[PDB]
């Protein structure tokens, strides 16, 4: 009828915006190795 | 060391094509062993004898004594054709999914064509052959599936024949299962297979359950608070071990998908493989 | 010739890191179709509320509330069966090692919230088998998993239905062969029978125990080894477990005469009313005199409440002169029992058969 507040009340809101990215990395970083590949044979759903 | 291939109807009318195209990935029954089936559905209801031909019975043992193929696509003047019943092995086969009813991988599943309601089919006007194409359900739920079918029909049965009503709500008779609901029994009318063709033997299986009730209760309880009477308890016995032997255990399906969608819907990938 | 099934899994319900390779697996299934036959399971004999409450208290206090419920569709496939191995191996005869086997299970992979959630799980099992809901039919069985990777609340849980021990040479660690090593402390002893020399194709089968005692019914974990077809271990389980079947039928008793019918039926000019039936001047005026019997259907309502056999033919093994073969090892500082089982193959179809003989 009339909501008459007699207490005090809060609400809670969420945000969530996408925001971009910038990479940037020096000489040393990272490394990367090579492994060994080989060929192989597996049966697929209608052939090989 | 050869194979069998289907004929190839050359220079066919373009809608016989464009429907053979359509139906291509659906499931094909397999021909006769020797040498082709193609008058087997037309004599099948032949013997009609001024009614209707039993022939529910008939169609399942076929489908059960039969296997399977898998058809390849349609290419102008050669034609390709797989099986795996008799010939030799693939490497894998592709059969679009047909029964609407959800499936588990890793589980052995069972074949029963099924004669309650209405079932897919294709048919052609210019042909005059008609194709139905099983259900694939697992065994396990297939006998509970079978047993309701029988209560229902002995239940509806019960109350057409007392006349005055018998049915009593016993709650909510919805199957859920992952999502899916199946809904049975929702109407009593257009029942062309309830009491058709299983009428018989769900008669015979109440007056045996009746016979053999009865002798048991003849004489059998004792701590509850010119005629030998024995032709009828050979046929009994005779007719229970037939309806066991003509039972059947079809389970030779399986189904196994590589990293196959969780749920499963009619025109899907799948696999077909056997044990 | 090989194939392969990937399935989901989650990490606050299982951790695939303590596992192993080699273990054995079982898949379930949801209980979409068990929670509405329920009703019907329990029948008159029993009441509704308990199942329903304990049903309630298994959703509340599994996670995820949002995705399981009514389909098995985002919830963990692969169980570990050691933890229901070892609960259900308290009524052996046998808890010197389950005890120091258990406890550093329960210091290491339980602690923190586990106990409210592992009483549930059991009293609602107890409910279940109490109330005979017939949850035996959701168990299948798989091949080794020999393979298991997890990045983030994802397991690529693959198995074969075949073993490969003697041909899948990985070579992904220190060993030269795979082995599968799986325990098997609640075998049953059959061998009194078979004490003398029986070899050949064994077959195992898969039997669960559903007794129906006063508040101590529950289903036990059961294996066998031995040589046998349907038929013979169908009567060997009906005649040996002849005192718990008894002391169940008892039980199930919770509460009539002959009649010289017969006779006359057997003897000529019996009193045949058919004409008087097709005419229905006398449908209910000709059944007033006849034999009431004083029939009563209170003695027995139900007679499927006596069932004690759910063997499953599962599992097969060609090799001669079987004999289990136990070590001692040690995965950082507790041991596991372990048994080598390697270089065999299994198969078959599942055969799921309520006896009550």
């Amino acid at each position: 009828t009339g909501f008459h507040p007699g207490i005090a009340f809060t609400v809670v809101r969420q945000d969530r915006f996408a925001t971009e990215q910038l990479l940037y990395a020096e000489r040393a970083s990272e490394s990367y190795f090579v492994g060994q590949i080989q060929v192989h044979h597996h049966d697929a759903i209608g052939g090989v | 060391p050869f194979e069998i291939e289907v004929l190839l109807p050359g220079e066919l009318s373009p809608a016989e094509t464009s429907a053979l195209q359509k139906c291509e990935g659906k499931i094909i029954t397999f021909s006769t062993l020797r040498h082709r089936a193609s008058l087997v559905d037309i004599a099948l209801s032949s013997y009609y004898i001024n009614g209707a031909p039993p022939d529910t019975l008939s169609l399942l043992e076929a489908y059960r004594m039969r296997f399977a193929a898998v058809i390849t696509r349609v290419i102008p003047g050669k034609l390709l054709a797989h099986a795996i019943g008799v010939g030799t092995p693939t490497p894998g086969l592709f059969i679009q999914n047909t029964s609407p009813v959800d499936l588990c991988n890793g589980d052995y599943i069972c074949l029963l064509p099924p004669v309650f309601g209405s079932a897919d089919s294709i048919r052609l006007d210019s042909v005059g052959l008609e194709i139905v194409f099983p259900l694939t359900i697992p065994q396990t739920l297939m006998r509970e599936i079978i047993a309701k079918v029988v209560a229902r029909a002995v239940e509806r049965t019960a109350a057409g024949a007392q006349i005055l009503p018998h049915e009593v709500l016993r709650g909510a008779d919805v199957i859920c299962y992952n999502g899916r609901r199946y809904e049975l029994e929702t109407n009593l009318q257009h029942r062309d297979g309830s009491d058709a063709a299983i009428r018989t033997l769900v008669l015979n299986l109440m007056f045996s359950i009746n016979e053999g009730c009865l002798l048991l209760l003849a004489l059998i309880p004792t701590l509850l608070v010119r005629f030998p009477i024995y032709e009828t308890i050979s046929s009994w016995i005779s007719t229970s071990s037939r309806l066991g032997d003509t039972l059947g255990t079809r389970a030779i399906l399986r189904v196994c998908v590589f990293d196959g969608p969780s749920t499963v819907h009619p025109g899907d990938r799948t696999a077909v493989i056997q044990v | 010739t090989t194939q392969l099934i990937q399935q989901v899994s989650l990490t606050d319900f299982f951790r695939p890191d303590i596992e192993h390779a080699g273990s054995i697996v079982l898949i379930l299934r949801h209980p979409s179709d068990m929670i509405g036959e329920a009703n019907t399971l329990t029948q008159a004999g029993r009441d509704p509320d308990v199942l329903l409450e304990g049903l309630r208290n298994l959703f509340n206090a599994c996670t995820a509330p949002w995705t399981v419920g009514e389909g098995g569709g985002l919830r963990a496939y692969v169980t570990s069966l050691s933890f229901i191995a070892a609960c259900r191996a308290e009524e052996y005869t046998d808890k010197q090692a389950a005890d120091a086997n258990r406890t550093a299970i329960v210091s290491a992979y339980g602690c923190s919230r586990m106990e409210t959630r592992l009483i549930r799980f059991s009293e609602c099992l107890r409910a279940m088998v109490q109330c005979h809901v017939f949850p035996h039919r959701f168990i299948s069985f798989f091949g080794s998993l020999l393979e298991y990777t997890i990045q983030d609340n994802l397991c690529n849980i693959t198995a074969v239905a075949k073993g490969p021990q003697e041909a899948a040479r990985t070579d992904k660690t220190s060993t030269r062969r795979v082995t599968a090593n799986i325990p098997a402390c609640v075998f049953w002893d059959v061998d009194k029978d078979l004490h003398l020399s029986a070899d050949g194709l064994k077959h195992v089968f898969l039997v669960f125990v559903y007794t129906q005692r006063r508040q101590r019914e529950g289903v036990r974990l059961h294996l066998a080894l031995s040589q046998l077809n349907e038929q013979c271990f169908g009567r060997g389980i009906g005649f040996l477990l002849g005192r718990i079947r008894a002391e169940n039928a008892a039980w199930g008793t919770e509460g009539t005469r002959a009649l010289p019918l017969v006779q006359l039926s057997n003897d000529p000019t019996s009193p045949r009313c058919s004409i008087g039936e097709i005419t229905g001047v006398n449908w209910n005026l000709a059944r007033q005199r006849l034999y009431q019997w004083t029939g009563d259907f209170r003695g027995l309502p139900t007679q499927l409440s006596c069932m004690y056999a759910a063997y499953t033919l599962i599992g097969t093994i060609p090799s001669e002169s079987v004999r289990y073969t136990r070590r001692m090892e040690r995965f950082g500082g507790y041991n596991v029992p372990t048994i080598w089982l390697e270089g065999v193959v299994w198969g078959g179809t599942n055969t799921w058969n309520e006896c009550y003989y």
